[PDB]
């Protein structure tokens, strides 16, 4: 083990299961909303990845309040789960570099 | 809400003949049309899926295409059993809705 | 206590805060500017986290000049806040790391 | 050599390669669904890195099943390649405070 | 000073540098093909920032090759010195936990 | 800016009967459509916003329905309190602009 690279691994099956729930909750908050076009599940859940990746095109998006609350859960357990690994990136090269010069 | 128009709502065909039922959306669907058949007394019966996507256990004579807002249901070799009203539905933005239907007769 | 997660919840409370006023600002400067979208308090409000996530999807975004600079400025926001979380990640991972390896 | 830099070359390579196979990919998907606009290679090599930089702006978007993989593999594969470069820098810069400070 | 804050500085200085030619040059290479939206010298700029933090919203975008090409190098430089910002956080805030801890 | 058209300007519905006021958008408005209702003499009156979210204090029988550039207000059993003028009112993009209006008659 590590624990950096514990957490990410523990942040990607929370990723996976945020946006999941995502695409469920998001489909449940936005059928009812005229005109809303996030509705089905299967482009609800690419709709979930394209949102935590930040990537945001513009094809799909929640238009309730409900929908946008979601969002934004899915949008920082994106942000969060990508930077822990990051963080957890650094740590390590940080921990080998102090090898290289004997420390 | 999106506005479904199917025209013409008769379509008289010979028997044989290729026939070509139109349904035209209010606005950009993509591909999110579905069609159904119904014999006089009968329940809906999904035909095509998505525009094209064929659904197992229908005549391989039945076809569709189509995207945005103009959309064709196909029939290559039409016969009797093929008698019906075919609906169309859209999936695209929330209410749902269907098309006021068009009636096939040989 | 610890600098680094002191400074996380600062950026949490500053973003907040930035992306309210932002909200609030960017209603004010587009509302005026003929065919302007982002005028209405509520969903200028989820504009802002959008925004600040940069996941910008352009269901809304600013016209007028100081919009967009209400907007550059919620950017930022949200890059140096969720950035200076990734850094505190990093922090402590890489104080554990020297833990484990008994430095 | 150094591994973080090290890292950060193999990181831009594979990313170069990834959003190549990438655009091909995604042409190779795309095409056959109707109304799809990810069709051909030149701007659809325009796609991948937009996606891969999370710029996503909604000028071109995959609509199939295995468009959105490639997508998806793109996003990740661009996120993955530059957080290992601040990962990277963070190594860098970390190694170096610790000189000025005589350690 | 201290290197990594040098640092910041500089991709500052250089950000604000490559977003500004970066909208003179969009303008330059967008002007001549036909439908282009990117064409005007302010909106252009503000395309620029939209594009360096990489919440591009698809108001504007480019469509030549030379103007993509212009693209490709704001959002890295977009990325890059975010990041660089991010990296110089955590080192400074690596050297200060090692402080609290007496190390 | 948003041009909003009701039509017809005038409605003649006996007592009881189920009447629609249309109201359509110059160009998609999602849902920011709000109905207002004005009795000779009288100032306007807010009977459903967004289209078809309620407001406290409005009959039942008042409802609303539609989106993107065509909407429609509704009421189930008219009657003579019901007499007025009826304007719409979208403030999706600025300006903020109202209907023509339409009269109700019964
Ligand atoms: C303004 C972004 As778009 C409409 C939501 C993305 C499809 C048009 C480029
Ligand atoms: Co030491
Ligand atoms: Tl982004
Ligand atoms: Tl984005
Ligand atoms: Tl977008
Ligand atoms: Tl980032």
């Amino acid at each position: 083990s590590a624990l950096h690279w514990r957490a990410a691994g523990a942040a990607t099956v929370l990723l996976v299961i945020v946006l999941l729930a995502g695409s469920y909750l998001a489909v449940l908050a936005e059928r009812g909303a005229p005109g809303a076009q996030l509705i089905t599940y299967p482009r609800a859940l690419w709709w979930s990845v394209e949102t935590a990746t930040t990537v945001g095109y513009g094809d799909l998006y929640p238009v309730t309040l409900w929908g946008r609350c979601v969002a934004v859960v899915v949008m920082v357990a994106g942000i969060t789960s990508f930077g822990l690994v990051t963080a957890a990136l650094a740590t390590w090269f940080v921990g080998r570099e102090q090898e290289r010069r004997g420390h | 809400d999106i506005l479904l128009t199917q025209s013409p709502a008769i379509l008289s065909v010979s028997p044989g003949e290729r026939v070509s039922f139109s349904c035209r959306a209010s606005q950009s669907i993509g591909t999110d049309i579905h069609w159904y058949q119904q014999r006089t007394n009968g329940s809906p019966r999904l035909l095509i899926k998505y525009a094209s996507e064929s659904i197992s256990g229908i005549p391989s004579r039945f076809s569709g295409s189509g995207s945005g807002t103009d959309f064709t249901l196909s029939i290559n070799s039409v016969e009797s059993e093929d008698i019906a009203n075919y609906y169309c539905q859209q999936s695209n933005r929330w209410p749902f809705t269907f098309g006021s239907g068009t009636k096939l007769e040989i």
